[PDB]
């Protein structure tokens, strides 16, 4: 909600886990993978009737919108 | 995400459930694609958005079934494509972009013809019997010329292929008409059915002596171009 | 053979890196623009002049009772010759759309009448095809042959894009070789025909044919799904029974390794293929010169006019036949900022 980077989290939250710590925020790693919840691909469902021309794994997360394009510089780059 | 209703079990309509509070504030904008690339270019723009598209039509088809409160609950689904400016709309519903004899997305009107006539209409423009127009226009099979198949079709060059909603938008209509008012304000400042036509050195005093008008009252310096909240 | 910079007065966004230049009745006739008919020319084809290195370009136009065409992006080419019943012809199928998707509709054209003021007005066609159609694709080559002695259409290459049972969202813009079986048409009626050869076992794209007496020879070969460029040309003839169409295909030991090529007649068979891309990255720099015979394919080189450090130097390029020992082609431009004019044009002459 504030744009900070992971360093910047790093920095902020050992400093403040030093003193009167008694850890409050959370270490980074822990984050890194805490988000996945919030993040595609994460949740089973389905669709009835199946959908059409969708591979059906919902687990993918992020995909590169290129969708394959063969890369032969001959045809259209 | 906009409004969610239920209709079990039937006889009814859809008991509204939740309906957003505030969609416009961006809080709510969920980002699905993004591409390094200019609006304009189609061949781009499509070749990227082609799996989005097809998907999104085969969408309404099915239903979902997705664990909610612990259980195997079902959904169905109605997507409205508005919040597209005109430029985009108009470019990607297949018309003339922009400011060409046909203007309305909705009434067929010719742009002279909007002046005669001003608030009886009717909204006729929609996807399917666009790609009806369009083929027609493929086809020709009527063996019209240029002008004549450009109005048997009232206007419908290119082929589109984004579905999109029978609506306008809300934000630039109000910049429209605020930089309409504003070039109005200009001209009367001056004097315009006094003056038939004036020149570019009295257009720009004009706006001058307006932008000194609003610094003192008002407190209102000019910018580039009115944003919505000089608009307001 | 010698080049020359040229430069477009104006109108330089409109081409794209795929498109099809027609030479036929005297002018030449661009096809192909980057998006949809602007409303300057609802045609979607434009005529080409070259002025003093100025290349200039002006609109066109078809008649009442002819049929309006999208701009196709990569399609086939025939160039029917003139004769009975309509010369001359220009056969066009089927491209890809400006809006990402192809076409398997196939186009007739041809020219209609003149000037008043020398503008050219011209004549499209659509024709249904009765088939044993080719399902839509793009790359391939379309050709003309004339045995015993009636005119027939050769179809044969391209690739395209997924099955529908396969169309998958994240292998959508992938695109595969279709299978390879070649189709016979005749223009009329548009009776289309499918026909199997057990010797081409793959598909393959951008390969530029020939045709000569109802024989079709096909230079290039680059195919996708063993990353080879199988420089063997090869050669087929068919003879035109009624109603057995026998074809027969044999294999040639040398051809040349070339990809997406651009073929100037100069000649009625002297023929030089200029450029393309001889490998993944390397671009093709030297020309070639193939006389056409009854004897077949006679091959040789010329001298590759000195390509400037720009274009020698660029990593893609391509072009078209202006024809008559005489083509263009063009050069994708950088900048900071861009002109955005991001295409320099060379007009190569031959002798
Ligand atoms: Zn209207």
């Amino acid at each position: 909600n504030t744009f900070l980077s992971c360093s910047q989290y790093h920095k902020m939250y050992r400093t403040v886990k030093a003193t009167s710590g008694r850890q409050i925020f959370q270490p980074l790693h822990t984050l890194r993978n805490a988000e996945k919840e919030l993040l595609p691909g994460f949740h089973q469902f389905e669709w009835q009737p199946a959908l059409k021309n969708v591979s059906t794994s919902w687990d993918v997360g992020i995909i590169d919108g290129l969708s394959g394009w063969t890369v032969s510089v001959d045809d259209v780059p | 995400i906009m409004s969610i209703s239920i209709r079990l079990e039937g006889e009814d309509d859809g008991i509204t459930i939740f309906q957003e509070q505030k969609p416009n504030s961006e809080l709510s904008c969920r980002p699905l694609c993004l591409m390094f690339v200019d609006e304009s270019d189609h061949e781009t723009l499509t070749a990227i958005l082609g799996p989005v598209v097809a998907e999104r039509k085969a969408m309404m088809e099915s239903r979902l079934i997705i664990s909610v409160g612990g259980l195997l609950r079902s959904f169905r689904f109605f997507f409205r494509g508005t919040g597209y400016d005109e430029k985009m709309v108009r470019e990607m519903e297949g018309l003339e972009a922009s400011g060409s004899t046909y203007i309305c997305t909705l009434c067929d009107s010719t742009r002279a013809e909007a002046s005669q006539n001003m608030v009886l209409h009717s909204i006729t423009r929609s996807h399917d019997e666009n790609l009806e127009r369009y083929e027609i226009w493929r086809k020709n099979p009527f063996s019209e010329s240029a002008d004549e198949l450009r109005d048997r079709v009232k206007g419908v060059s290119a082929k589109p292929f984004m579905e999109t909603q029978p609506t306008l938008d809300a934000l630039h209509c109000d910049i429209g008409n605020a930089t309409e008012f504003y070039k109005i304000f200009q001209d009367e400042i001056g004097e315009v059915y006094q003056k038939p036509n004036p020149s570019r050195e009295e257009r720009r005093r004009w706006r001058s002596t307006l932008d000194k008008q609003l610094r003192k009252k008002m407190k209102l310096k000019p910018v580039m171009r009115m944003n919505g909240n000089y608009a307001r | 053979m010698s080049l020359q910079p040229l430069t477009a007065v104006n109108c330089g966004s409109l081409v794209q890196p795929g498109f099809s230049l027609l030479d036929l009745e005297g002018d030449v006739y661009l096809f192909g623009q980057k998006g949809w008919p602007k409303r300057s020319c609802p045609t979607g084809i434009f005529g080409v002049r070259i002025k003093k290195g100025e290349l200039k370009l002006r609109a066109i136009s078809f008649s009442n009772n002819s049929s309006y065409l999208p701009p196709l992006r990569c399609p086939a080419i025939a160039h029917f010759e003139a004769q009975d019943g309509k010369p001359e012809c220009y056969l066009i199928h089927g491209g890809r759309t400006p809006n990402n998707e192809l076409s398997s509709s196939l186009y007739m054209l041809s020219v209609d009448s003149r000037g008043c003021n020398r503008k050219v007005t011209l004549r499209c066609e659509e024709k249904e095809l009765v088939g044993d159609v080719p399902s839509a694709r793009y790359g391939h080559t379309l050709s003309v042959i004339n045995s015993r002695g009636k005119t027939a259409c050769v179809l044969f290459g391209g690739r395209s894009y997924m099955p529908p049972t396969e169309r998958t969202t994240q292998n959508w813009n992938s695109v595969v070789d279709c299978p390879p079986q070649v189709y016979l048409i005749d223009l009329e009626f548009g009776c289309c025909t499918a026909h199997t050869l057990p010797e081409l076992t793959d598909g393959q794209s951008f390969h530029v044919a020939l045709a000569r007496q109802d024989c079709v020879y096909f230079l290039g070969g680059h195919i996708l799904s063993s990353d080879c460029r199988p420089s063997r040309l090869i050669r087929l003839h068919v003879e035109l029974l009624l109603g057995s169409p026998v074809l027969t295909c044999t294999i040639l030991h040398e051809g040349l390794t070339i990809t997406s090529a651009i073929a100037s007649p100069i000649g009625y068979h002297e023929y030089i293929i200029f450029g393309g891309y001889q490998s993944e990255t390397q671009k093709r720099m030297e020309c070639t010169y193939v006389g056409l015979d009854d004897v077949g394919v006679h091959m040789e080189s010329r001298e590759p006019p000195q390509w400037t450090s720009e274009i020698s130097h660029s990593r893609t390029w391509f072009g078209g036949s202006l024809g008559k020992g005489t083509a263009l082609v063009a050069i994708p431009s950088e900048g900071n900022p861009t002109p955005p004019e991001a295409y320099h044009f060379y007009q190569v002459s031959f002798q």
